[PDB]
RNA sequence: GCCCGGAUAGCUCAGGGUAGAGCAGGGGAUUGAAAAUCCCCGUGUCCUUGGUUCGAUUCCGAGUCCGGGCACCA
RNA sequence: CGCGGGGUGGAGCAGCCUGGUAGCUCGUCGGGCUCAUAACCCGAAGGUCGUCGGUUCAAAUCCGGCCCCCGCAACCA
RNA sequence: GGGCCUGACUGCGAGGCCUGCAAGCCGAGCAGGGGCGAAAGCCGGGCCUAGUGAACCGGUGGUCCCGUGUGGAAGGGCCAU
RNA sequence: UGGUGUUGGCUCUUGGUCGCGCCUGCGUAGGAUAGGUGGGAGCCUGUGAACCCCCGCCUCCGGGUGGGGGGGAGGCGCCGGUGAAAUACCACCCUGGCGCGGCUGGGGGCCUAACCCUCGGAUGGGGGGACAGCGCUUGGCGGGCAGUUUGACUGGGGCGGU
RNA sequence: GGGGGGAACCUGGGGAACUGAAACAUCUCAGUACCCAGAGGAGAGGAAAGAGAAAUCGACUCCCUGAGUAGCGGCGAGCGA
């Protein structure tokens, strides 16, 4: 009857603040908005969130507006 | 098959392959009819009628044509023969065959494709006269 | 796919090649397919219609 | 089932091969062998009687080489038999070949 | 896959014009318990899809399901 | 207990591959035939589909829980 | 919900996610030729994460690359499926 | 079990399927039995026209059609009406018959002389007989026999389940 | 004239299986082991109806090389001019 289950998808952010990234770096895989778009940062056809530019991370509490990754480039 | 027929089927021999050049020869001793016939030019053309694909329309003539520019047609009916006008009781042979060439030559210009060699059995007659064999 | 939901393939209607494969279901969409779409050999946009894959 | 005596046939060893599938010529997967085993493969001996000088002499013979057998008659119709044995005028006859 | 059958009314079935046969079930005559029998009904996704036709159960291209036989399955 | 099937008018069975429709025989009830009973003929009622839940616009039908019934299995010690 | 449409693109891909291998994922931006928009721009299918199968052998449409002395052909390669 | 070889002499009887002769093709509307297109305004008839004896062939259920006789100036078609489509005539063809000839088959019968059997006797007699047997080849049946396959996980294995 | 014998070597006629493929059937082992016939001090082979691209070479046999190449292959294991 049960026994099964799926692989573990290894979601989650892959980047945080102070960190220098590559462009196109990874910087969240998420399901749905967790993290939104900010500065510099563009989204996949499935949220995935990554550097547009090189440059320093750095995230953001907008409250009711969301959490946002940005990308300040150096 | 009355007594003037006859006279024209004294003057095809059933067993021979006629020419292009040949045919604006014969056809008009054929046409011994009471006024100026239409030489008609048939074909049993290579293809299925049912198969959607393959199939004859198109529009043809020139040079000379139709004489009643001169554009011609020719469909095949639903058993894969076309045939077409024009050619009349004279017009002279060698004015006729360069007709009876250039419409050969289109049929032959579409060829669906379909299966084997298009102009299998080629034909040519007058209006109420015998026919003769031609070779494409 | 399925019986329903079929396998086909696009033919640019100019030089009759097939640049796309692509499915439909031919009982919602019973009659061939024709898009447009860019042709690589003709280098320009065509209206390819449906082939059997 | 044996060997002719005017040819030299003897039984030989073939393979039968079986094989199952679609030739690739036909447009097939390929052919697949299901099974190789061993067989002989004999002449077509058979029995041709003759009378040589008044005497009957059977030959085994492939039936391809039938023909050589009147032949060697045809040949021998010009050498001293009568009164041999049937089984010398034989020895004699098989000389011409 | 190749060939031959099949898929048309509620049952079982006959067939480029079209939708009829025997039954099922409704009526009416027989004057009668019954069967039988005669006139009368008519219920038809004609297995889908596209196409040729004035017209397609029917023919042609592509499909689905079922039975017999054959063949094939990287 | 494991596997498979099943539970639908009063009885015995269809229907559920398949969602929208509950049908057949007998029984019951009202009427006829008969002196009367049966047989027979005409007409009608009676099922919310074991039960709770879910999916669905919609559940006898599809999915799950629970109850019950039937068949099979439970071996090497 | 409507209008117009076929980017459910072709030729590429900095960079990364994931990771034993192999696979699997995301991807800005460049060219071709398009769609929608006044424009900014957006579009390489679908809110996302299931809806799938390495090779081998073979079919089909291309390509015209190889072609057993030579020219062809047989047969194969390459691209697509 | 088919072909073929060994394997020969006569003979009857049929059936397919290609090629030229011929006809054949009918919903309802319509003159009425309209196959499909294309040509087509003329076409037949002193080489005998409209009809309606004889046949043959068919037919959809009205008729069509070929051969023969009878005869003793006429028939058609265009036009035009219904038509989805139009009629004579001609051509190329489709469907399905029909004779004639290709080819290719299956169902026989006799013969004797290869083969086979047999006769105290054998270059012969008798019996079987081109069958059977035997060679090559085709497909079939075929645990009679041969080679093997018949998964893993598992609170032992199997059963179950995955 | 033959017959019969001879350690291994040789040619011809026959001809396995364990095993490998980490199962197994094609494939492998291998034309090996073995049985049989024949020949000899050797045997086989040998004077192109050849090779195969050099307008080239020149009977046969044997070693090196070509080369684990070209290819063959459930294109697997391997096999291999
Ligand atoms: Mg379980
Ligand atoms: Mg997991
Ligand atoms: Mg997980
Ligand atoms: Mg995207
Ligand atoms: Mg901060
Ligand atoms: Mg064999
Ligand atoms: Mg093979
Ligand atoms: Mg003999
Ligand atoms: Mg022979
Ligand atoms: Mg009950
Ligand atoms: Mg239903
Ligand atoms: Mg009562
Ligand atoms: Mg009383
Ligand atoms: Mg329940
Ligand atoms: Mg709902
Ligand atoms: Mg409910
Ligand atoms: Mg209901
Ligand atoms: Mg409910
Ligand atoms: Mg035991
Ligand atoms: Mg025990
Ligand atoms: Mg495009
Ligand atoms: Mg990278
Ligand atoms: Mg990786
Ligand atoms: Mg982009
Ligand atoms: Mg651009
Ligand atoms: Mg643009
Ligand atoms: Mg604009
Ligand atoms: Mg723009
Ligand atoms: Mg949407
Ligand atoms: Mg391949
Ligand atoms: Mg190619
Ligand atoms: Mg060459
Ligand atoms: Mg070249
Ligand atoms: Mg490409
Ligand atoms: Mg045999
Ligand atoms: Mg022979
Ligand atoms: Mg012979
Ligand atoms: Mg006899
Ligand atoms: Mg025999
Ligand atoms: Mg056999
Ligand atoms: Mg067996
Ligand atoms: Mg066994
Ligand atoms: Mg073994
Ligand atoms: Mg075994
Ligand atoms: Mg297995
Ligand atoms: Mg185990
Ligand atoms: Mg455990
Ligand atoms: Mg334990
Ligand atoms: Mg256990
Ligand atoms: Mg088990
Ligand atoms: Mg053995
Ligand atoms: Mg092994
Ligand atoms: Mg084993
Ligand atoms: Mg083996
Ligand atoms: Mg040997
Ligand atoms: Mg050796
Ligand atoms: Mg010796
Ligand atoms: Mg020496
Ligand atoms: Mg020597
Ligand atoms: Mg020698
Ligand atoms: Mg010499
Ligand atoms: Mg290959
Ligand atoms: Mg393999
Ligand atoms: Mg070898
Ligand atoms: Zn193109």
């Amino acid at each position: 009857r049960n026994g099964r289950d799926s692989q573990a998808k290894r979601l989650g952010v892959k980047r945080y603040e102070g960190q220098v990234v590559r462009a196109g770096n990874i910087l969240v895989r998420q399901r749905g908005t967790r993290f939104k778009p900010g500065k510099n940062v563009g989204m996949g056809r499935d949220f995935t969130l990554f550097a547009l530019v090189d440059g320093v991370v750095e995230f953001q509490d907008r409250g009711r507006l969301g959490r946002y990754v940005h990308v300040r480039p150096l | 098959h009355g007594k003037r027929y006859r006279a024209l089927l004294e003057k095809v021999d059933p067993n021979k392959i006629y020419t292009i050049d040949e045919a604006a020869h014969l056809v008009k001793e054929l046409a011994t009819a009471k006024f100026d016939e239409t030489v008609e030019v048939h074909a049993k053309l290579g293809i299925d009628p049912r198969r959607s694909d393959q199939n004859v329309r198109g529009t043809v003539s020139l040079p000379h044509g139709l004489g009643k520019a001169g554009r011609i047609e020719f469909r095949n009916d639903k058993t894969g023969a076309i045939h077409a006008p024009v050619g009349k009781a004279s017009f002279p042979p060698e004015k006729l065959a360069d007709n009876i060439r250039a419409f050969i030559r289109a049929l032959e210009a579409h060829k669906p494709g379909a299966k084997g060699t298009f102009l299998r059995s080629v034909y040519v007659t007058t209006t109420m006269g015998p026919s003769v064999r031609i070779n494409p | 796919a399925s019986e329903v939901r079929i396998k086909l393939l696009l033919e640019c209607t100019e030089c009759k090649r097939r640049n796309y494969a692509t499915e439909k279901n031919k009982r919602n969409t019973p009659n061939k397919l024709e898009l447009r779409k860019y042709c690589p050999w003709c280098r320009k946009h065509t209206v390819h219609r449906e082939v059997k894959i | 089932s044996k060997v002719c005596e005017i040819s030299g046939k003897r039984p030989i060893v073939a393979n039968s091969i079986q094989r199952r599938g679609k030739a690739k010529r036909e447009g097939g997967v390929g052919k697949k062998t299901t099974g190789i085993s061993k067989r002989r493969q004999y002449p077509n001996l058979q029995k041709v009687r003759v009378r040589v000088a008044g005497q009957e002499i059977t030959f085994r013979v492939a039936a391809s080489h039938i023909p050589k057998v009147y032949e060697l008659v045809e040949r021998a119709k010009g050498l001293k038999l009568e009164g041999l044995s049937p089984k010398e005028i034989k020895k004699e006859l098989l000389k011409l070949l």
